[PDB]
């Protein structure tokens, strides 16, 4: 997160910090929520060989009681998601086990099909990447806002598609997200709208969102048959 | 563009 | 709460204590929930001159770092609230300020004309109220199991109705809600089903709570034009 | 039949 603010401590239980072996086996991290107690949400492009789910933590590097460290049992990376363009970057993973919803550990509503954000709204992105181009990934985590712009703003994204894609991030900021905030939710209202995807090496907003609606009914069949 |  | 247990503090961070200063000029208490950073919902027989919220409390006479009182600005009462009959008994509010999330103060996601959940169906009444009939309104946040049950178990209830209203509360069993407890949340699975409403004098089972998903459309036109 |  870039130009962000620390968040208040377990403020936002459905965080959580995944540490991925990449296919080529690379080590690696993203970010992503959780949305039922054995299924959270991230980036098609953090999918690897395993995942580890963290969940109750604010800094990933101080333990404390909240924490409830899970192995995801099954990855659910969309269907049509295309690693050359990015499209369709949206996974969803099912843990070994139910994570407990108690203190520092809660779900998060998704927009519905047709409750998605129109543009000029300002949303709040959260994740534990770096807080910089050439800063280290966040130890706590971090919030900034950012206000959705219109499909025309993201022209320079050769792939970009406004239907199934969300423009943020005003270009004259420095708020935005980076390196490590991938499966991170956009929240507008406490609902997550989008998905942190893409963005631009030197850190220049705006940056790609999956928008989470257009998903809707992919999501529900996978939560309704697992 | 870099997938994040 | 009669015959419940208490709350593991910060265990439920949407419970919301209301002080207020009724139209006749008295001093009372309700319970209520944060649905959304500034609005509370609760019982319309809970409105009055003024109001204020108490949020991040587990024990509401001990003052903690997670505490937050905020005014209320603006209540809203059904429109068709129907003060003797007791209908249509729900009622948002509006904060002057929006709260801060924290590991004390959360939102709680309320049911949707459907999700409604079926007879037998076994849920958590959350309330301030009184422990029993002649005992102190309770100074920690109680919790008490209670099922839902089929409309006619209230048919003492004059004017009961199964559309707009549920019957709960085993009548063979002392668990119920009780004064203080109103507009208090009534919790399936962790979704708010329900509002606590009304009860017996006597404090015998069941009480009826005024049924959410009912009244969804109205509290989104609300929680769009506010 | 009494409002909590």
């Amino acid at each position: 997160i870039i130009g962000g603010t620390e968040c208040r401590p377990h403020a936002r239980p459905y965080m959580a910090y995944l540490e991925i072996v990449t296919p080529e086996n690379h080590l690696s991290a993203c970010s992503g929520f959780l949305i039922r107690r054995n299924f959270v949400m991230t980036a098609a492009h953090c999918a690897g060989r395993s995942i580890t789910v963290l969940l109750g933590a604010h800094n990933k590097k101080v333990k404390e009681d909240t924490w409830q460290k899970l192995e995801v049992e099954k990855q659910f990376p969309h269907p049509k998601y295309d690693d050359r363009l990015v499209l369709n970057d949206i996974m969803l993973l099912k843990l070994k086990e139910k994570a407990n919803l108690t203190l520092g550990v809660g779900t998060l509503p998704i927009s519905a099909k047709s409750n998605s954000i129109p543009p000029g709204r300002v949303c709040r992105a959260v994740g534990w990447g770096r807080t910089n181009v050439n800063e280290p990934p966040s130890d706590t985590l971090q919030e900034v806002k950012m206000r959705i712009l219109d499909p025309q703003a993201c022209k320079h994204f050769e792939d970009f598609h406004q239907e199934p894609q969300l423009c943020v991030g005003n270009p004259k900021k420095i708020r935005n997200v980076y390196k490590g905030d991938s499966g991170g939710p956009l929240l507008c209202a406490g609902i997550a709208q989008g998905i942190a995807s893409y963005v631009l090496r030197n850190a220049k907003p705006p940056s790609v969102f999956t928008r989470i609606s257009h998903y809707r009914p992919w999501i529900n069949k996978i939560l309704r048959e697992n | 563009a870099a997938p994040a």
